[PDB]
């Protein structure tokens, strides 16, 4: 099973500069036929796989001369000679030479932007879920970058950890930017001994973190 | 589908002429992304040649583009074009062949 | 146009059967083959193997050559993906696609005796900057449900400008999921923004109107 080494796993560029992404396979990818089944796709956020070059260096209609494949035998490299906002997702090769065909594993491509801080958002439990004895606390943290970004959750001023649920997205294809989701969830009782729920953002664009609450006294 | 055809054995791409210096290029530097080999009935089975051409033809094209397209390639109407034209020549050959094992 | 539409969320037992289905259109269907794969959730893509849609005759690779079954319909454009005996391995998102350029949307499996559960849906409202920068975000909390997956949109999809919805995450057998959207402070509370899902598991469909 000819196995397709994809490096690296992720990749940040600044638009207008090269990016590199290479693929061994184990094991000679030339076919009996005398070709060489190497397919570069991308996957946009979202989006399903679509293919921009195959036998190696070939482009598929459409796609610019800005990419380039290359290699032979068990040696492949997709190149970019100038990236751009466009170009931002998931690459990947599959070789179609051997059976069973196999895929890389993937090399995440980032486009480097502006650092923007995140907006921030806290959502107090909807009356819906507190007739249910369950109350969440949602808090956003939208359209930042750098990626790298931590939150925190306090009840009455004390770290809380148990009941935290985050979740990220990838970067948006339209702005680059990232955004995450952390949802702080406790049963009504706990929720009603406690008064003031804060959301506390960690991101390099402050040196303070980023804070947003509100206190259950709606006040 | 392919049921009662066999696979000829492999031969030399025919050199076909195109004047216009590129299209000759072009089929000199892709030949290897077509078929050299062609899928046929018995020659018994056709009252005539053209028959026999038009049935390895369109046989022997299909089979080509769902296989190699299932390993990754791409056929464009410059490719069919050329492929039809040499694979016809190939099946006529291909026909020669049969008729002379009787 | 080309295409490739698949049929819907598929919820299983251990032991049952599955038909997965794949529409096509937009090219000549027989002129193309058409590989089958498989992605294990959060794991990479595995090919399961192809169909040679001139001779209808499939090609498995070894871990498929038990229990499943890949046929067509020709006429229909219709490429067809049976799992026979189901198995917990087997949950995860399955693609056909056209020869290596063109996929489908993808079709996600889960096999579990586990029973359907349907989703709570809760709006969210404001309760802090209310026009500190004219912008104003609203959310959705879907939470509860069982199994992946489940589909959102704000205003039956007329809305998806500054729209968030993110990754859903396992509670313990349950997934939430959240959603938001950003409008200017003067649209809301003047319009009304109103939240859609659907969780195909267990026929569920509700609505919910984000008020202040």
């Amino acid at each position: 099973d000819v196995v397709m080494s994809q490096t690296p796993l992720t990749l940040s560029v600044t638009i207008g500069q090269p990016a590199s992404i290479s693929c061994k396979s184990s094991q000679s990818l030339l076919d009996s036929d005398g070709k060489t089944y190497l397919n570069w796709l991308l996957q946009r956020p979202g989006q399903s796989p679509k293919r921009l070059i195959y036998l190696v260096s070939r482009l598929d209609s459409g796609v610019p001369d800005r990419f380039t494949g290359s290699g032979s035998g068990t040696d492949f490299t997709l190149k970019i000679s100038r990236v751009e906002a466009e170009d931002l997702g998931i690459y990947f090769c599959w070789q179609g030479s051997h059976f069973p065909q196999t895929f890389g594993g993937g090399t995440k491509l980032e486009i480097k932007r502006a650092d923007a801080a995140p907006t921030v958002s806290i959502f107090p439990p909807s009356s819906e879920q507190l007739t249910s004895g369950g109350a969440s606390v949602v808090c956003f943290l939208n359209n930042f970058y750098p990626k790298d970004i931590n939150v925190k959750w306090k009840i009455d001023g004390s770290e809380r950890q148990n009941g935290v649920l985050n979740s990220w997205t990838d970067q948006d294809s339209k702005d680059s930017t990232y955004s995450m989701s952390s949802t702080l969830t406790l049963t009504k009782d706990e929720y009603e001994r406690h008064n003031s729920y804060t959301c506390e953002a960690t991101h390099k664009t402050s040196t303070s973190p980023i804070v947003k609450s509100f206190n259950r006294n709606e006040c | 589908g392919l049921g009662g055809y066999m696979l000829g054995s492999v031969m030399s791409r025919p050199l076909i002429h195109f004047g216009n210096d590129y299209e000759d290029r072009y089929y000199r530097e892709n030949m290897y992304r077509y078929p050299n080999q062609v899928y046929y009935r018995p020659v018994d089975q056709y009252s005539n040649q053209n028959n026999f051409v038009h049935d390895c033809v369109n046989i022997t094209v299909k089979q080509h583009t769902v296989t190699t397209t299932t390993k990754g390639e791409n056929f464009t109407e410059t490719d069919i074009k050329i492929m039809e034209r040499v694979v016809e020549q190939m099946c006529i050959t291909q026909y020669q062949r049969e008729s002379q094992a009787y | 146009q080309i295409q490739l539409v698949q049929s819907g969320p598929e919820l299983k037992k251990p032991g049952e059967t599955v038909k997965i289905s794949c529409k096509a259109s937009g090219y000549t269907f027989t002129n193309y083959g058409m590989n089958l794969v498989k992605q294990a959730p959060g794991k990479g893509f595995e090919w399961m193997g192809w169909i040679n849609t001139f001779t209808g005759e499939p090609t498995y690779a070894d871990d498929f050559k038990g229990r499943f079954v890949f046929s067509l319909d020709t006429s229909a454009s219709t490429a067809y993906l049976q799992i026979n005996n189901l198995k917990n391995e087997d949950t995860a998102t399955y693609f056909f696609t056209r020869g290596t350029d063109y996929w489908g949307q993808g079709t996600t499996l889960t096999v579990s005796s586990a029973k359907t559960t349907a989703p709570s849906v809760y709006p969210l409202a404001p309760v802090c900057g209310d026009t500190t920068g004219s912008s104003v975000t609203l959310g959705c909390l879907v939470k509860g449900y069982f199994p992946e997956p489940v589909t959102l949109t704000w205003n039956s999809g007329s809305l998806s400008s500054g729209v968030h919805t993110f990754p859903a995450v396992l509670q313990s057998d349950l997934y939430t999921l959240s959603s938001s959207v950003t409008v200017t402070s003067s649209t809301w509370p003047s319009q009304s923004i109103t939240c859609n899902v659907a969780h195909p598991a267990s026929s569920t469909k509700v609505d919910k109107k984000i008020e202040p």
